């Protein structure tokens, strides 16, 4: 009877509308990710059951990047949670942001980013994650993530 | 005024007896699509790296555009970057600066 | 019966105690912030019912920095979650803290901020954000909000 | 009834597997960290009733750094959420990394990590935090903690 | 040991039965006011770059401040950023 | 295969009604364990600054390693860095 889910990046697990939707998520059971009454259809959480709704999303940023000279370097990571109600266009839910570091002796750069927040959603709602250089996301299971749960 | 379908027009928005569609206010909310939302979508400030090339209405966001002399493009919507001065070595300014994008060069053919 | 409730900051929708109280949070009901069984006093979120509460809030640090002469440019962004219980002075239960690049090539800075926790509370108690830096915080809706559920 | 913890660092108040496990949070109950139907027993919750738990922390990284000479400097602050299940070895959840900003002129850092994720736990599982530089971390409470709540 | 009015002297704090009104040990915890918390206020640690000008009294917490040649300031007062004082850059 | 009380072998993880052992998939998940896990762990993919010492098997998880001239270290297990080995700085 409980409501929420986590679903992770797939890619494998680590070592032992503005951006770009991230799609590549979990859609199944497995160690690290679940889905109970919330389903996901191509990257988006759909909502069965109305109600105050705690969404959230961790991306990892990881770049070995090298100074490139003709051009600007500075990096702008932001991850979106959009939503898509019975309204034409996504709704914007929350950003969070980041700018990789200045410094021209920047050898690489590792940039997880979360955020999370209620929001009332109804039935049938649909709720997803977008990012700009999503080139630069890491999608090992434990580095990125999306997840809801019900709340009150 | 009225809602077609338990829908109603752009600029407007239904109320939570779903008898009734209201105006969005202007300068302030929007709704630019039919709908059956309780409250319209808030309107964009444009910020101090900003111009506001067109201003909120009932039906239609305001479109706040970067500054003379900054872009943003694509993978960095968030904040306006500054165009570059020249080009790199080489190159040529195939291009020139725009709200959304940087000078461009490209290297030297004949 | 439900008790939760998500506030954002009011400053217009995005493009499409230690510090400064954050006293700017939006409070009637909306399309993005709702009150259940708690309500809003002076930016402070005031409890109505005693128990465990999950709290959080994102500050979005954002400016076009210049590096200036006869200054120091090194900027401490810290947010702050406070309480006001029986008690006369405010008691710190987070805070968050970053610091902006160093690198005298940095010429803008994006630092969104969220933290989250559970504190017992009682009925009465009242909390609220405060950061430093507050001239820098970007109170655009979906950047900087505020909020907290029960959970037992 | 309510399953739910939160437990921070102690050391004090704020002036007014990979990594290294943390087993320096208290196991107690004060004004600002409670145990509720599960228990602290070498830095790690312990699991009593199985369900989908919401598993987070924050972690501090504060330094006044000296460009050291015989050594690089560039750090890599890693949070990781490891659980023990009926399995011999540990299990990373989730995983939050940055990188100290580059410039040479960074005469210090401030790195508040703060990250959570639902997971499916069953009874006697066991959850911990465990990070790389512990010798950088400020475990004033309100600045690092660990905590966990049933959801459903 | 007893609550004048529910609340108990600066220095103390109430008990869960709510009848006595225990201290609170030295450098450990405290109360500036008249109370009635569970518990005694946490006392602040100074760390290095940073002096104690002041112990943490069973009734006003410890003080720290910035060592000889690093000061802070209302906008950054979570690190001692380095004529110069200690609330001030030269 | 099944359980041996409850536990499965390396290879493979325990069914959901407790009654299998089902295999894991090669290159793809693992587990070098007895477990009763419904999931093999899934297998950590190399990545473009790091190397295959060894491959993924049902029992043995993939094995990565930083570059001629790169290391990595406790402090800093995220990213290879720049005698110099793997593991170790100059
Ligand atoms: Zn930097």
């Amino acid at each position: 009877q409980r409501v929420a889910a986590h679903i992770t990046g797939t890619r494998g697990r680590s070592n032992t509308a503005l951006g770009r939707k991230i799609n590549s998520w979990e859609s199944s059971r497995s160690g690290h990710s679940f889905l109970s009454n919330l389903h996901l259809r191509n990257g988006e959480l759909v909502i069965h059951e109305k109600g105050f709704y705690y969404i959230y999303s961790q991306t990892y940023f990881r770049f070995q990047e090298e100074i490139k000279e003709n051009t600007k370097n500075d990096k702008q990571m932001v991850q979106y949670i959009y939503k898509y109600t019975s309204y034409p266009d996504p709704i914007l839910l929350m950003k969070s942001a980041r700018n990789s570091c200045w410094s021209k002796d920047a050898e690489y750069g590792l940039y997880s980013i979360y955020q999370g927040g209620i929001f009332e959603l109804k039935e049938n709602d649909r709720i997803f994650v977008s990012v700009t250089n999503e080139h630069l996301i890491d999608m090992d299971h434990e580095a990125s993530f999306f997840g809801a749960f019900l709340v009150g | 005024s009225s809602p077609s379908e338990g829908l109603c027009p752009p600029g407007h928005h239904i109320s939570e007896d779903g008898r009734d569609c209201i105006s969005c206010k202007y300068g302030q909310d929007y709704s630019t699509h039919w709908n059956d939302l309780l409250f319209c979508l808030r309107c964009t400030r444009c910020d101090s790296g900003e111009v506001e090339l067109s201003p909120c209405t009932t039906t239609r966001n305001t479109v706040c555009q970067c500054e003379e002399g900054t872009f943003r493009e694509e993978d960095s919507p968030e904040m306006c970057r500054k165009c570059r001065t020249g080009c790199p070595r080489g190159m040529v300014k195939v291009g020139d600066c725009t709200p959304w994008s940087d000078i461009e060069c490209v290297h030297k053919e004949s």
